[PDB]
């Protein structure tokens, strides 16, 4: 098996909490 | 290449919360690549594989614990290592959860960003 670095992604999101 | 979608779970409440509630949903997909790699990117990651960490809320600061579920953890194709460093390993194609780790936790009503940081795996 390998890694392939070319398709290394970062995604980030907002996760809310209401009163 | 990979096509990752990370969608925060609708009407989360402050408060006492269920054990592992769910608060988002990984969408990894592919025409190419059979599998991914998946760790959460935080300032305090508590696991060797990266699959479980802490993140802070925006307006108050306070710490919730968060991961990958159970359920989830169980899919994994394998762990495999990338010059040394482990990556859980899972079908592209598929959806994932990131849950409330352990414990019901009780959540101060705030804004918690979460990253996570995706890999093509050919195994």
């Amino acid at each position: 098996g390998s890694f392939l670095p070319n398709s290394e992604q970062q995604k980030s999101v907002d996760i809310v909490f209401s009163s | 290449d990979l096509t990752v979608s990370l969608i925060p779970v609708s009407g989360l409440k402050a408060g006492k919360n269920a054990p592992s509630a769910k608060i988002a949903k990984l969408v990894v997909n592919s025409t190419t690549l059979k599998e991914f790699g998946v760790r959460g990117i935080s300032n305090n990651v508590v696991d060797s594989t990266g699959t479980a960490w802490r993140v802070a809320g925006k307006n108050t600061g306070k710490e919730i614990g968060v991961g990958l579920s159970s359920d989830s953890l169980r899919r994994s194709d394998s762990t495999e290592k990338w010059n040394g460093v482990n990556w859980m390993t899972f079908n592209s194609n598929d959806t994932l959860d990131i849950v409330l780790t352990g414990p019901a936790q009780n959540v101060t009503a705030d804004t918690y960003p979460i990253t996570l940081d995706v890999v093509g795996y050919q195994p």
